[PDB]
Parts: structure tokens; sequence; C-alpha cells
């Protein structure tokens, strides 16, 4: 957005075997990078 | 198609040898990557400022 | 830098991400040509890219 | 107002240390001062006419 790509996060304990759990926590801002490149799809990285 | 500056010390300052930057700068509706340092002064407190 | 390009294949660094501080440059005195088209080189220190 | 070789007869201020306010004239031919360095009323880094 506005010529920036802005990522937010917040990282919680848990203790469940599955599905995303209840209640509520907001995200902080995390970084702004100033970069102006086109985005239209994403792919998650993952460690085997 | 290229040819060699002869640079001897000795040459007339015409022929001496100058080194050149060019700064270029943009200015566009893109983000700001880098700006001047815009220098602080000194903070005061508890007056009409 | 020690060694400059030839004219004929002129170098370009990119700044960016960065802080400047274009009256270090300005006031050395160092420099026999400093000319700047389109902005003032003592409001250049005012201004971001 | 034109000829061969070029007419100089016509003057234009290229330097002030700020802008006129309405209707003002400055007919002043002292040397401008650029920089942080004096002049000394010659020209010089930073010092033209």
């Amino acid at each position: 957005i506005d010529g920036y790509f802005k990522i937010y996060s917040k990282h919680t304990p848990i203790n469940l075997v599955r599905d995303l759990p209840q209640g509520f926590s907001a995200l902080e801002p995390l970084v702004d990078l100033p970069i102006g490149i086109n985005i239209t799809r994403f792919q998650t990285l993952l460690a085997l | 198609p290229l040819q060699s500056y002869g640079f001897q010390p000795t040459n007339g300052v015409g022929y001496q040898p100058y080194r050149v930057v060019v700064l270029s700068f943009e200015l566009l509706h893109a983000p700001a990557t880098v700006c001047g340092p815009k220098k602080s002064t000194n903070l005061v407190k508890n007056k009409c400022v | 830098a020690t060694r400059f390009a030839s004219v004929y294949a002129w170098n370009r660094k990119r700044i960016s991400n960065c802080v400047a501080d274009y009256s270090v440059l300005y006031n050395s005195a160092s420099f026999s040509t400093f000319k700047c088209y389109g902005v003032s080189p003592t409001k250049l220190n005012d201004l971001c890219f | 107002d034109s000829k061969v070789g070029g007419n100089y007869n016509y003057l234009y201020r290229l330097f002030r240390k700020s802008n006129l306010k309405p209707f003002e004239r400055d007919i002043s031919t002292e040397i401008y001062q650029a920089g942080s360095t004096p002049c000394n009323g010659v020209e010089g880094f930073n010092c033209y006419f």
C-alpha cells in the first residue's frame, strides 16, 4: 500500500492439537519496506 | 574506437587529468530512500515554544 | 576511490536507504567545479530523494 | 537584440542571497558568497559574480 510493503506480527503461547484458537490479540507493526514492486501471488517456504 | 589519455604530470592543465563525480537525484511519487540530515536543535521544556 | 573508471565505461553507484550530508561535500573546497542543475547546492541538504 | 557571434548587451542576476520583494531592484555587483568560505572580494570556489 501507498508505495510500501508493510508487515505486522505477534507470537503467543498455546496448548492445542488442532485448529485456530479463540480469543483476541492485536498484531504489532514489524517492518515497512519502501519497495515499489507489483505483487499478486505468494508461496510459503518450509524446512524439511 | 577507444583512445588512451596520455597523462604526464608536466602536461598543461587542459591536458592534465580531472576526476569527475556526477550525483543524479530523482524526485518521484516513489518513497524517499535518501534524505538530508535536518540538523536538530537542543531540546527545552516547560516553555511555550 | 583509488582508481576511477574510464569515461567510456563510467561507473554508476546507487545511493539509497541512507542519510546524506551534502554540506560536507559542498564545504570541502577540494573541488575545482561544483555545478548543480535544477537544485540549489545549499538547499540540497534540506531535501529528500 | 541579437547579432552574429552573440549579443552580450543584456545581463541578468544569476545569484542572490534572497528573493526580491515586489517591484524591488538590486544593482549591486558584490561577488555572491555561496559557501562558508569568504570571498575577499574575488571570484573563487563558491564565490561567483
